[PDB]
């Protein structure tokens, strides 16, 4: 039985025609205090997988070490460690999924929601979610925390079902993700303007983008709001 | 308080009521009459919270007696039961509700018919051929379902009642020190002295 | 649930209902609450469905190992005590079982053992177990005699479940009848309360509380 | 714990420790059992090189396991006490669970089981 | 429940879903959450359904009496002040969450009221379980100087976000448009995108299937 | 919430954030937490929105009725009416209010009314969840008889830090300037104050 | 009760 | 100690072609113990029918209350109350006790004598109105009734067909609930005749 | 305090024919009022012509299905590739479930297939492993809505032969695969209308002697 | 379980034990023997938590029976009581204690004296002329204080016991379905069949 | 949890 | 407690108050909250005094045994050992530790370990109850590659404000300077820092 | 319930 | 208990 202390907020992600996009802000909250502003919550595993983690940051840093150690172990007595016997997104997910459920079943969970985004060796898009309960699900769009309430609705307008994925380009998909991050900055009280975004494409590979900022924000209409009802000045 | 039974037969209503008054690990009395006569042809047995039972019974008795004097007329068993139910229905949403459950056995002189009404402390009224309150029902209802017939005589009704008391004395955990039996018919209310 | 077993001249009579509930929801009306451990041993189930079903099936395994090891059918006493000693090890863990181990052996004769999950083990001639036990007792006790015929005893057992099936909200579905003799247990059919009630009401002239 | 396999097979297919245990039995005072039509009798030899004995308190050769079963023996006296104690405990344990005293066959089968266990358990003769 | 309010250049528009639920069960597949306080002041309600209906009708009744007394068309700020003073008196025990909108001699207005008696002002608002789905759409597409046809589209799109993504919201989209110098137009079931598909089978029973014990004619007349 | 009122040479300036939160969800990102109780007596609201609105509404009523009978009330009088409501109903109110007003005799005045219902007259006051992070900064930087431009910068820099560290605070920085000249409303957008 |  | 599920019971109402049907079980129990198999939950005030599930003392109290109110209504208006109006009266009466409510699930059914339109409505315990074209359900087997009605029901059923649909809806729902059943009553309501049928159902 | 359980909603339905069996389940996965996936299958082919679903808490559901699939694999290894009979599978699942009697799997388990006589079979389990063979069983959130409909339409309960005075019951008979799929589709459309946790898609797995076939149908997405 | 009495007289110990086994609102059995013979001249009656009572009684019985076989000798009543007390004294600080209260009535063949020991579930042992467990004591102790004499015969002891059972049947709330009486003396243990 |  | 570590041109400086409180009573007014785990690796302790002491004692043991085998450990290695204890025993520890050390390769480094057991490498870190009041001040005033005299003033002014507003903080300001030159202990008394 |  |  834990309680989370330093926490990360929404991780949002979606599939497009050739690969997957995942994004997460660079904030480590300490309750209502916005304590740490340099926190990376997207952790690449090899050149074909990115693991986005929300929830407790101490437990996130533990999972970082496990993935780092998984890459080392996979290379042992493995001449094809950078070829046919390289780590797949599906392998990395199933490992974390096993750990998360074992920890909940021992009543000592890793207080996290995790999204594993990547591209399999056969070119298939991989996107799957796992949380502190060991609950797993897959969907063309996935999000954690406030993202599930505000990002998913916007991302689902682009990719509503499976048949919409081949029709969605990386330009359209990335635009939808960057828009969702702005909406989350407006309306999530434990979000920051600064975020990281990762694209795993089956052609161009892993593109990791750091120090992005929410921009093109509408605030001008605020000047015309006076009082809460009857006040005119 | 605990055991109160009622059996409506052809021409009468029979109310059996346990005689034990227990407080803690002591049976204080073994001859208690858990009934009040509301009118010459209407009898009410009662069981529930200590103090509330008698206080409620006597309060009802006073009101029916007042009506009888005012109109020089006996209220029908149906009318009395409706009055009693409304008093309990008021009670349940009071500051301190009457925790009293009652059976009203009466003989309607206008219809020439016996009537048995079962009313709980919430004000839940039902007309029944046979009724019981508390744990008694869990034994007597299934027994009466089997053995009861609607055209039975008073003597048949008393034998059917003996069968209930025997079953309760066999399987009930607590010693209720037997029952006082009373018959309501066209000639009014009388007590069976040997049961 | 409602299960009764009683002893008489002609052996043992065992009657159960078939209703399984999850609160006020009726989950099933087609549940076998009697387990046939062997040709001369019967087990009745009340309380937790999983607990009764699992451990009475396990009891059947222990009784089989006894007759392999000892080249002799287990006594009703020994069988009942394997189950009572098992549930006693789990006492406080929250097992929920009301159980009657009914059977015949040469040394014992017809025997009934009540065994429940707080570790109570009682030999007796009459037992009713389940939410509707009091309703079954009412009819059974008031009509019970030792000198009942096999025909009358079977009916009283059936009628006592029907009585409970009617009044107890958590009992009903159908009545499963068994008769245990010196020759072993004999199954006397499944009786749907749907048809049985109206048949009994009409033929017996009882259940005058109900709108006919 | 002491683990050594003391009871093991020899080339000719004998377990010498079991056969040497029989030699200890052959050294022991004679014990005879004769069962009649409605009784069994257990006779036992007591060597007469021991005078100034106290026959009141000296362990008797025939032991009661339960009120209905007895056990006599030949061989090491100290070893017999361990078998008798285990048998007496199993006799009460059987009454407690089966609600019936042991059969002579069952009590024998148990004692025989204990003797067998010590012929393929490590660290024991 | 999903209710939104959107301001446009010459008026205000409010929209709502049509789903009523008790726990996880859908009691009403087509329910009207859009209420008339006065002819040109309309209300959308979330929270305790009974409370939103009752508080709407009470203030609506008092506003009509006030309008007759003052010989003036009622103002949105009057309905707002009377609501928030009443809700505050009951310290949140009346579970009414309202989006109040309308046109009056002063102009066009859009407010939200919470059960505890707090009020908010905005060009776009959303209340109910589907508010976060709706507000996501409003924050994405809303701009200054919306037309009538743009405001209806934005409002209905925000409700749809709730219908699809929020389990608490579903069925149809009700809209009410309050434009200055015009009668308010109530568009009951403006969108019906959740029509039940033809059933595979007719479950019309053969006559006599049900077993009957007694028949009798009931006397309804004197 | 992050609110403050600062007295300077020419009068007093009120500052506030624009963020109203239920849990971690921002219910309103353009809240006006600076409210008029009289022409040149304003207040800053923190705590329960419902409670602070109800209090502010009643005070505006009392000062309107005061003005009808006895002319313009003092800033002290306004703070006394706020205190009376807050103190007498302390068991049912979650409201931290800063009262700020401009007389021509008394000039700029600031009264703070914490949860208790106590009154404290101060040269400047800070309140709300965000205030905790700027006690150090505000103490070190505040000077008496500042100019308008100095006081606007002091409030802007202060609330900028409060907003940066407090999740509960954010949006635009609203300000209201009270001087002999009249009443001036100021707004400052994230793109400006964030990168101070 | 009912909620919407 | 959940007032709405002590006594148990169900009501269902449906609309047909120029007709309405309202049906209820007959059980009154005290939790597990069945007490009465004659407790009807459907009442009528002129041509307007009211079914009430929930705590039986409140079922009785509200019947007595609406008889009282409809009687005074008729004396003053010099006409029988209509279903639409009665619905509003039920709602007003229930919400009057907002912070001490009657633990009931009422259901109004009837045909408007002027327009000839079939009308049904359901209420929550605080008095919120649930108006429906198709059907209203209430009681301890409401989930079961919702499932039965939603699958069995079709629009514009003739009185004789509507009788079979509502009867099968109630019976099969009641058999999957412990606290419901023990007999049933179905009212078939036409413009100017009303038939009341007692159903044969399993008595467990 | 940490709560190890959750509710992922959805509902499942198993019907047994003469020479076939179906196990159907909606493809919606939810937590609280949020949709997690519109297509997340929870009806699985476990080999040896056994189909299985464990509806409720998806984590416990997947864990159980995973363990049973593994149980089938080791049965082959340990018993010379012998086919696991549906009755043997059922008893094995009882032991899996009851193994966690004091920290239960929060799931309702249904398996379907053919018995050793080649006849359709459905087995249903409580969370701690009490099990029973049936013709008919609905499981999960909307079980209370669907089950009484199945009682009426599959087992012909409360239906009497017209004109027999309610004396002769409607006779039991096996339904065709076409007639069973009609009832499944109408059960799920009805469930989708009145339950908020049910919708998005319906996936049916049909088991004949020829093997396991699949069918998919859209459901309402509100 | 509930009522267990013991009276030590001149030459014997008398144990009375109620026959009722109640669970919920049902008397399941009315012929229960709440006693085990530990040895030919030692009897133990028991009352307390369901299951624990018999499980504890039979466990003690097995251990005393084992000692009797091993040493070909009967343990004194004093020795058996000391053994039983220590088992309960261990039990009370266990994970799940035996909630069993016992009376040990025995005849010491070496001293030619009857002995009665009262031991509660905590392991509180006392030698008494007369003992009782549960609510029984609240009636019987004051009655025996008055009527008991140390030099009484077995027949006088049985009449004194009848006086206790009569008082309990009069004033106790619950029906305990009478008692099984057993006498421990120089000739061993025998049961009184008519009480 | 099923009951019996 | 009020504690901070600041990296500057020549190394790193650790700062702390001297006040240990049980309730509102000051148990020790001259506490040394700056503790040595290695020659040029020090830590700032905040939270349970029993825990922070027990943790610090174990780490000193681990780094002594590390030095015996593998020579001088990095500041990162020390922070990793602190993290391992804090994270693995998060359920039984109330400890917020700032680890600060001077390598000759890496120069000054500061790692902060909050309650969770997470590690954060920062240019400067503030922790303890007093820290809340100086987030605003420290953010606005901190610069990278400050001089020794600038960093001493920055820490002195910061902790001065923390002490002024936090009841839980007070007494003397202790500091520990870690540079290539060696280890220097500094103390500052109320009569100096109060009137800054 | 909104806060400020 | 001591805090820092
Ligand atoms: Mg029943
Ligand atoms: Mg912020
Ligand atoms: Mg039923
Ligand atoms: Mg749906
Ligand atoms: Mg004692």
């Amino acid at each position: 039985t834990q309680q989370p202390i330093v926490t990360g907020t929404s991780v949002i992600s979606m599939k497009y025609d050739n690969g997957v996009i995942i994004a997460a802000d660079n904030l480590g909250s300490y309750g209502s205090l916005l304590r740490f502003n340099g926190v990376e919550r997207l952790i690449p595993v090899g050149d074909n997988t990115v693991v986005g983690i929300s929830g407790d940051i101490s437990d996130m840093q533990h999972i970082e070490r496990l993935l780092k150690d998984l890459v080392t172990e996979n290379a042992y007595d493995n001449p094809l460690a950078d070829a046919e016997e390289a780590l797949e997104p599906s392998y990395i997910f199933e490992y974390l999924a096993t750990v998360m459920y074992q920890r909940r079943s021992k009543m000592n969970p890793l207080w996290n929601a995790i999204i594993v985004a990547g591209v399999q060796s056969n070119g298939d898009q991989f996107l799957r979610y796992v949380n502190l309960l060991g609950v797993t699900y897959s969907s063309p769009t996935l999000a954690t925390g406030f993202g599930a309430h505000m990002a998913n609705p916007l991302l689902r307008k682009v990719v509503d079902r499976e048949s919409d994925i081949p029709k969605t380009t990386v330009q359209v998909a990335e635009e939808a993700i960057v828009n969702a991050m702005r909406v989350l900055y407006y309306r999530d009280a434990r979000s920051s303007r600064n975020f990281s975004l990762a694209i795993i494409d089956k052609n161009t590979g892993l593109t990791f983008k750091k120090n992005l900022q929410v921009e093109n924000m509408k605030w001008d209409f605020a000047k015309d709001i006076k009082g809460y009802g009857t006040q005119k000045i | 308080m605990d055991i109160i039974l009622g059996i409506r037969v052809q021409d009468s209503v029979i109310l059996a009521s346990s005689k034990a008054v227990t407080r803690g690990i002591s049976v204080l009395k073994d001859s208690d009459d858990k009934t009040r006569q509301l009118s010459p042809h209407t009898l009410m047995s009662f069981a529930g919270e200590a103090g509330d039972t008698v206080q409620f019974a006597e309060y009802i008795q006073a009101n029916i007696q007042l009506y009888s004097i005012r109109e020089d007329y006996e209220l029908s068993p149906q009318a009395v039961s409706s009055f009693v139910r409304q008093e309990l229905a008021k009670s349940i949403r009071s500051r301190r509700p009457y925790q009293v459950n009652v059976l009203i056995g009466g003989y309607d002189k206008k219809k020439n018919k016996p009537e048995l009404y079962q009313i709980d402390y919430l004000g839940t009224k039902v007309e029944l051929p046979y009724g019981a309150h508390g744990y008694s029902g869990f034994y007597t209802f299934s027994l009466l379902d089997h053995h009861y017939r609607p055209d039975m005589t008073t003597e048949e009704g008393l034998d059917l009642l003996k069968l209930c008391v025997q079953e309760l004395e066999k399987r009930m955990p607590m010693d209720f020190k037997g029952v006082i039996v009373k018959i309501v018919d066209k000639d009014g209310i009388r007590q069976v002295d040997d049961f | 649930t409602t299960t009764l077993a009683f002893r008489f001249q002609g052996g043992i009579i065992v009657a159960v209902d078939s209703r399984a509930t999850a609160g006020n929801w009726v989950a099933s009306q087609t549940v076998k609450k009697v387990i046939e451990i062997n040709p001369f041993l019967l087990g009745t189930m009340a309380g937790g469905a999983a607990d009764c079903q699992f451990w009475e099936t396990w009891l059947g395994s222990q009784c089989r190992l006894h007759e392999l090891r000892e080249k002799e059918r287990i006594s009703v006493a020994a069988a009942s005590k394997i189950l009572s000693n098992l549930v006693y090890q789990y006492k406080g863990a929250g097992l929920s079982m009301g159980t009657m181990i009914c059977g015949y052996t040469r040394k014992e004769g017809p025997t009934i053992y009540y065994v429940d999950s707080d570790g109570t083990r009682l030999k007796g001639d009459i037992f009713c177990v389940g939410s509707g036990q009091t309703f079954a007792y009412g009819v059974l006790d008031s009509n019970y005699k030792w000198d009942l015929s096999v025909e009358d005893a079977l009916y009283l057992g059936k009628r006592s479940i029907l009585a409970a099936a009617h009044r107890d909200a958590y009992s009903g579905g159908s009545v499963n009848l068994y008769h245990v003799t010196e020759d072993g247990w004999i199954y006397h059919g499944n009786h749907d309360v749907g048809e049985l009630f109206w048949k009994v009401k009409e033929e017996e002239g009882s259940f005058n509380n109900v709108i006919g | 714990g002491y683990d050594r396999a003391l009871s093991i097979f020899s080339p000719d297919g004998h377990i010498f420790q079991v056969e040497y245990a029989l030699e200890a039995v052959k050294r022991g005072t004679c014990a005879v059992g004769v069962k009649g039509k409605n009784c069994v009798v257990l006779g036992c030899e007591r060597r007469s090189t021991l005078k100034l004995q106290d026959t009141r308190i000296t362990p008797s050769k025939v032991s009661k396991i339960d009120s209905h079963v007895v056990l006599s023996f030949s061989g090491l006296n100290a070893d017999s006490r361990i078998l008798i104690e285990k048998a007496r405990v199993e006799a009460q344990s059987h009454r407690l669970t089966l609600e019936d005293p042991v059969t002579v066959e069952y009590l024998t089968r148990y004692v025989a089981g204990v003797q067998q266990r010590y012929t393929q358990s490590g660290g024991v003769r | 429940t999903t209710i939104v309010g959107v301001k446009f250049n010459n008026g205000v528009v409010i929209a709502a879903d049509t789903r009523s639920t008790q726990g996880p069960i859908v009691a009403d597949k087509n329910c009207a959450k859009l209420h008339r306080i006065s002819p040109k002041i309309w209300c959308a309600g979330a929270g305790t359904a009974a409370d939103t209906e009752a508080v709407t009708q009470l203030i609506g009744s008092n506003i009509e009496l006030h309008s007759l007394y003052t010989s003036r068309e009622p103002r949105v700020v009057s309905a707002l002040q009377m609501l928030k003073q009443h809700l505050f008196k009951y310290q949140g025990h009346i579970g009414a969450y309202l989006i109040v909108a309308g046109v009056d001699p002063t102009g066009s207005h859009l407010f939200s009221i919470h059960a505890h008696g707090s009020t908010d002002v905005g060009y776009y608002l959303s209340l109910g379980s589907g508010s976060l789905a709706a507000m996501a759409v409003l924050e994405s597409h809303w701009k200054q100087d919306l037309t009538k046809e743009e405001a209806i589209k934005l409002a209905s799109d925000a409700i749809q976000a709730g219908i699809w993504n929020d389990l608490g919201s579903g069925s149809n989209v009700d809209v009410c448009v309050m434009e200055i110098g015009k009668d308010a137009e109530y568009l009951r079931n403006y969108l019906t995108p959740n029509v039940r598909e033809e059933k595979q089978k007719s479950y019309k029973f053969p006559r006599g299937t049900t077993a009957v014990l007694k028949e009798s004619i009931v006397n309804i007349c004197d | 919430t992050s609110i403050m009122a600062v007295t300077f040479k020419d009068g007093v300036i009120l500052g506030a954030d624009s963020r109203t939160t239920t849990g971690a969800y921002i219910a309103n990102r353009v809240t006006d937490k600076l409210t008029r109780v009289h022409d040149k007596i304003w207040c800053c609201r923190s705590g329960s929105a419902a409670d602070t609105q109800a209090i502010a509404d009643i005070v505006q009523y009392h000062l309107e009725l005061y003005t009808s009978q006895y002319g313009t009330p003092s800033t002290e009088t306004a703070a006394s009416v706020f205190k009376e409501l807050c103190y007498e109903n302390k068991d049912n109110l979650t409201a931290g209010i800063i009262v700020a007003g401009y007389d021509d005799k008394n000039k700029g005045e600031v009264y703070t009314i914490p949860l208790g219902g106590s009154v404290h007259k101060l040269p400047y006051a800070i309140a709300g969840s965000g205030s905790t992070f700027i006690y150090g900064y505000c103490d070190k930087n505040f000077r008496e008889n500042m100019s308008k431009e100095e006081t606007v910068d002091f409030i802007k820099h202060s609330l900028s830090q409060a907003i940066k560290w407090d999740g509960s605070s954010g949006g635009v920085i609203r300000m209201v300037v009270l001087t002999a000249a009249g009443v001036e409303r100021l707004i400052f957008y994230p793109d400006e104050y964030e990168q101070l | 009760f009912l909620w919407x | 100690s959940d007032p709405s599920s002590i006594n148990g019971g169900i009501v269902v109402a449906m609309t047909g072609k120029d007709c309405v049907a309202i049906a209820c079980d007959l059980r009154l129990g005290s939790q597990s113990l069945g007490v009465s198999n004659k407790f009807e939950k459907i009442f009528h005030y002129g041509h307007v029918f009211l079914g009430i599930t929930g705590l039986a003392t409140d079922v009785t109290t509200l019947n007595e209350m609406f008889r009282y109110k409809t009687n005074l209504y008729k004396l003053k208006e010099e006409r029988a109350i209509e279903p639409e109006t009665f619905t509003q009266l039920v709602s007003s009466s229930l919400y009057e006790r907002r912070f001490g409510p009657y633990f009931v699930g009422p259901v109004v059914a009837g045909i408007n004598s002027k327009s000839g339109k079939p009308f049904i409505a359901g209420f929550d315990l605080i008095g919120c109105i649930d108006e429906a074209k198709d059907f209203i359900v209430s009681g301890t087997a409401s989930d079961q009734l919702f499932g039965m009605c939603e699958s069995l029901y079709e629009p514009n059923l003739e009185p004789e067909d509507l009788f079979e649909t509502i009867s099968q809806a109630l019976l099969n729902a009641a058999d999957r609930d412990a606290l419901s059943g023990w007999g049933a009553v179905v009212y078939i309501i036409k413009k100017d005749e009303v038939v009341k049928r007692y159903l044969k159902m399993r008595q467990d | 305090q940490f709560n190890p359980y959750g509710d992922n909603g959805g509902t499942i339905l198993g019907i047994a024919g003469e020479d076939f069996a179906v196990l159907a389940g909606d493809t919606r996965n939810i937590t609280d009022y949020s949709i997690n996936s519109r297509y997340e299958p929870k009806v699985f082919d476990c080999g040896d012509n056994i189909v299985m679903s464990a509806n409720g808490f998806a984590a416990d559901g997947d864990a159980l299905v995973k363990r049973f699939k593994n149980s089938v694999k080791w049965y082959h290894f340990d018993h010379n590739d012998k086919k696991l009979s549906i009755n043997s599978a059922a008893r094995n699942i009882q032991h899996l479930l009851y193994g966690k009697r004091f920290f239960p799997y929060y799931v309702h388990t249904i398996i379907a297939g053919l018995d050793e006589d080649g006849k359709g079979a459905v087995y249903s389990f409580d969370p701690v492993g009490s099990y029973e063979r049936e013709q008919c069983r609905a499981g999960g959130a909307a079980a209370s809505l669907i089950m009484p409909f199945l009682d009426n339409q599959v087992n012909f309960k409360n239906q009497y032969e017209p004109g027999t005075n309610g004396k002769v019951k409607k006779p039991l008979k096996y339904l065709s695969v076409e007639e069973v799929i009609k009832l499944v589709r109408d059960s799920f459309t009805s469930a989708t209308e009145r339950h908020i946790q049910v919708g998005d898609g319906l996936e049916i797995l049909i088991v004949t002697k020829d093997g396991v076939r699949k069918e998919f149908y859209e459901l309402k997405r509100d």
